């Protein structure tokens, strides 16, 4: 998430995002993953406590 | 609060920083098992580094 | 597994307020796998029309947590639906028995996975009630070996603003 903005071009005269430069959605058939260290998210199973 | 220090140290298990490091220079990975002219590449890396 | 009858004329306004979990029985493995150190659990039951907001107050490593949940009214008095927030499934909760100032025996099932819990208003509980619960567990067909009594003291109330799941 948020990887798309790294794709977008930049206009230094206005400090505004442009159109995409990089393809933010392209994987080249590779399956490089990234460990999201904040993955922890509390859940409560009422049936189990 | 001691509570928030407990919560922080709990969450460091899952997303720790690297406090101490012992490192070897990357040329030590350059090994004939993988690369032709391994010695030459190795030496080039030493010089370049 | 059946929709047993709820408490005859269940009343959320009488059942409202504090309830103390006495014991649970279920197959749910985590009750046994890391089943140790199960924290004391207490409910505040708040009428919300026919539904109730229920806050389970619990410790987690001494961090006091409150879980806000709606026992959504099915329209059958004393049968409730807990909506799934893309949780593993909604929980059908039948309040099968209670004395509103004394005890409640809540039946809960999700996806056909059933659990039964004894709640009380008081630290001391008549062994009569507990034995009755045991009976309904046998009738639940759950082994006694699946009964997990919860520690008598160390209840927590009023979890921090930051220690609330707000699950609703």
């Amino acid at each position: 998430p948020g990887s798309q903005k790294a794709a977008l071009g930049y206009n230094i005269l206005t400090q505004e995002d442009a159109q995409s430069v990089y393809d933010a959605s392209y994987y080249g058939g590779q399956c490089e993953t990234v460990y999201n260290g904040e993955w922890r998210e509390l859940r409560y199973d009422s049936t189990c406590e | 609060t001691a509570d928030l220090m407990q919560e922080w140290g709990d969450a460091v298990q899952y997303n720790p920083a690297i406090i101490k490091v012992k490192v070897e220079p990357l040329y030590e990975l350059v090994t004939a098992t993988d690369f032709a002219y391994s010695s030459t590449v190795r030496q080039n890396m030493k010089q370049a580094l | 597994i059946s929709t047993i009858q709820p408490k005859a004329n269940f009343d959320a306004q009488q059942f409202a307020g504090t309830w103390l979990l006495v014991a649970v029985g279920s197959a749910c493995r985590f009750l046994q796998e890391q089943g140790h150190r199960a924290e004391a659990t207490t409910l505040h039951v708040a009428p919300q029309g026919t539904a109730m907001a229920v806050s389970t107050f619990r410790k987690l490593d001494g961090i006091c947590w409150q879980v806000r949940q709606l026992y959504g009214d099915t329209g059958v008095l004393g049968r409730f639906l807990l909506q799934a927030r893309d949780a593993r499934g909604a929980v059908h909760v039948v309040v099968a028995e209670t004395d509103y100032q004394s005890f409640a025996v809540l039946y809960l099932e999700r996806a056909g996975q059933l659990s039964v819990k004894l709640y009380a208003r008081s630290l001391p509980v008549s062994d009569s009630v507990l034995s009755g619960f045991e009976q309904r567990v046998q009738e639940a067909h759950l082994t006694e070996d699946q009964i997990f009594y919860f520690p008598k003291y160390g209840f927590c109330e009023a979890a921090d603003q930051f220690h609330v799941l707000d699950e609703v």
